[PDB]
DNA sequence: AGGGTTCACCGAAAGTTCACT
DNA sequence: AGTGAACTTTCGGTGAACCCT
């Protein structure tokens, strides 16, 4: 019974060095390989959860360093 | 449930983020007809006009010149 | 165990409608 | 004839499911 460490959704195992959803794992390839960055529309602090995960993509992301998520473990497009 | 910023034109509540930026339905729907509309407004003042729930449709030439200050996009209304 | 892709689907943001002055 | 509250439609990000070693 694994938790995902940034929105508290059920995890599948460790994902770029963190304990992660499938969803969370998608958006920090999504990211990093199209060099993404975000801003945050309301004060930087977005409740980030398994219903508001979405909301904020800036809150997301940083959550994602701060659980220490490794943008080193993201590999380049394939083919 | 929602909480969003005041519409960044007018000040009044808003139903969400429209072309960019948090706007009331009344400056969402405002800007989206003068760029479809392709309208041309003209200020009966001298265009410092302020804008907020009861005066924003006073003046549509300095309702239109806070749209694009606050950000709206142009680009973002669809023209085929 | 943990890197990589995939494509139905859903909701944010677009358009649409229509009383009301 | 313009406005705006309340709808309906669109389409690209999301993620459950699938590769690979
Ligand atoms: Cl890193
Ligand atoms: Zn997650
Ligand atoms: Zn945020
Ligand atoms: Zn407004
Ligand atoms: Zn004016």
């Amino acid at each position: 019974k694994h938790i995902c460490a940034i929105c508290g959704d059920r995890s599948s195992g460790k994902h770029y060095g963190v304990y992660s959803c499938e969803g969370c794992k998608g958006f920090f390839k999504r990211t990093v390989r199209k060099d993404l960055t975000y801003t945050c529309r309301d004060n930087k602090d977005c409740l980030i959860d398994k219903r508001q995960r979405n909301r904020c993509q800036y809150c997301r992301y940083q959550k994602c360093l701060a659980m220490g998520m490794k943008r080193e473990a993201v590999q380049e497009e394939r083919q | 449930p929602r909480i969003y910023k005041p519409c960044f034109v007018c000040q009044d509540k808003s139903s969400g983020y429209h072309y960019g930026v948090s706007a009331c339905e009344g400056c969402k729907g405002f800007f989206r007809r003068s760029i479809q509309k392709n309208m041309v407004y003209t200020c009966h003042r001298d265009k410092n006009c302020i804008i907020n729930k009861v005066t924003r449709n006073r003046c549509q030439y300095c309702r239109l010149q806070k749209c694009f200050e606050v950000g709206m996009s142009k680009e973002s209304v669809r023209n085929d």
